[PDB]
């Protein structure tokens, strides 16, 4: 029966006001709630304690940019001057007592993202199969992606020229931790392909521009 | 000031898991110790919580009897004996401290229930491509499950290291790289050796990158 809603996804531009909705139930208007802050490759780290009557503690290692209020059965958290660090997913949480049972409930969390960041074109790396993967009969390019804002690119492989596009698979976008995506895509081929081309290519279209590496047989 | 988690890996549906827990940087028994998962696809979920003295003791519904958990005081670890293990325990299981709030969580540890049989990983060395800077790796390629570790010169190395997320392929395998970019000058100077640990299936190797 206690329930923590709240939005699935929010954008905001850079350096502008940010505010993050979690709603109890109507029989837990009274409830103090946490909100978490989940990053990837890390552990999801306390943000703050916000309680009813408006007192708030922020955690240790919290930006003075974040804030938090009460409103009825709303909790808020409050983001000024919204940086670049500050995607994330942010999760609120609530406490109670049933019984002796211990309850606590995580709400479904928001991902937030900040836009108006500058433009940067992705850095590309291109590696021909290996010796040793050649020796058991395999071959599998790899094109490496990194650098890149806003995280969306196109990958096209090319042999001699012409489109690829049979045994490619492709990561999403993912964040680092420099506030820039990164992404990679793997070629795979038979030994024989391989060789009995010129040249293989990766090219990689982000925002109308394009980057292109080549590699060939040895 | 940190927690640091371990025993995590993948099992078959029915058998048994123990789940460690190594505290650092405060005292022992000034806080309750909790395991919170995250299965794929859903949110957050308390899993399990034992009060400073191990007088009260939590467990979630759904995990009812099935699930065990105790403190220790000397090593300063806490455990959580997980048995009965379905398929939907899957998921990365945190450890966090509490004395009102999870206020420090540890890095998270994987548990997967599965049928599906473990695969180590082949290990191939991306080599430099023949100025200034230069870019070498290794390829992870076909593995199950999730995770490797990756790192360079038996951790002596991280500057430059960039490890990408791994691709989950059509067969049902993963597969990642992982580069160093360093100077030029260094591939003579230098030894780079990538340091590959996939525990599950008891795959740790230590291949050498040259030119």
């Amino acid at each position: 029966q206690l329930v923590l809603t709240q939005s699935s996804s929010a954008s905001f531009s850079l350096g502008a006001s940010a505010k993050l909705t979690c709603t109890l139930s109507s029989q837990h208007s009274t409830y103090t709630i946490e909100w978490y802050q989940q990053q990837p490759l890390k552990p999801p780290k306390f943000v703050m304690e916000l309680r009813k009557d408006g007192s708030h503690n922020t955690g240790d290692g919290i930006p003075d940019r974040f804030s938090g209020s009460s409103s009825g059965a709303d909790r808020y958290l409050s983001i000024s001057n919204i940086q670049p660090e500050d995607e994330a997913i942010y999760i609120c949480g609530v406490g109670d007592t049933i019984k002796e049972q211990f309850v606590y409930v995580f709400g479904g969390g928001t991902k937030v993202t900040v836009l108006g960041q500058p433009k940067a074109a992705p850095s590309v790396t291109l590696f021909p199969p290996s010796s040793e993967e050649l020796q058991a009969n395999k071959a599998t390019l790899v094109c490496l992606i990194s650098d890149f804002y806003p995280g969306a690119v196109t990958v096209a492989w090319k042999a001699d020229s012409s489109p690829v596009k049979a045994g490619v698979e492709t990561t999403t976008p993912s964040k680092q931790s420099n506030n820039k995506y990164a992404a990679s895509s793997y070629l795979s081929l038979t030994p024989e392909q391989w060789k009995s081309h010129r040249s293989y290519s990766c090219q990689v279209t982000h925002e109308g521009s394009t980057v292109e590496k080549t590699v060939a047989p040895t | 000031v940190q927690l640091v988690e371990s025993g995590g890996g993948l099992v078959q549906p029915g058998r048994a898991l123990r789940l460690s827990c190594a505290a650092s940087g405060f005292t022992f028994d000034d806080y309750a110790m909790h395991w919170v998962r995250q299965a794929p696809g859903k949110g957050l979920e308390w899993v399990s919580g034992i009060s400073w003295n191990s007088g009260s003791r939590g467990y979630a519904d759904s995990v009812k009897g099935r699930f065990t958990i105790s403190r220790d005081n000397a090593k300063k670890s806490q455990y959580l004996q997980m048995n009965s293990l379905r398929v939907e325990d899957t998921a990365f299981y945190y450890c966090a401290r509490m004395n009102g709030t999870f206020d420090y969580w540890g890095q998270g540890t994987l548990v997967t229930v599965s049928l599906a049989s473990t695969k180590g990983p082949s290990v191939f060395p991306l080599a430099p491509s023949s100025g200034g800077t230069a870019a070498l790796g290794c390829l992870v390629k076909d593995y199950f499950p999730e995770p490797v570790t990756v790192s360079w010169n038996s951790g002596a190395l991280t500057s430059g290291v960039h490890t990408f997320p791994a691709v989950l392929q059509s067969s049902g395998l993963y597969s990642l790289s992982s580069v160093v970019t360093v100077p030029s000058s260094s591939l003579g100077t230098q030894t780079y050796i990538c340091n590959v640990n996939h525990k599950p299936s008891n795959t740790k190797v230590d291949k050498r990158v040259e030119p």
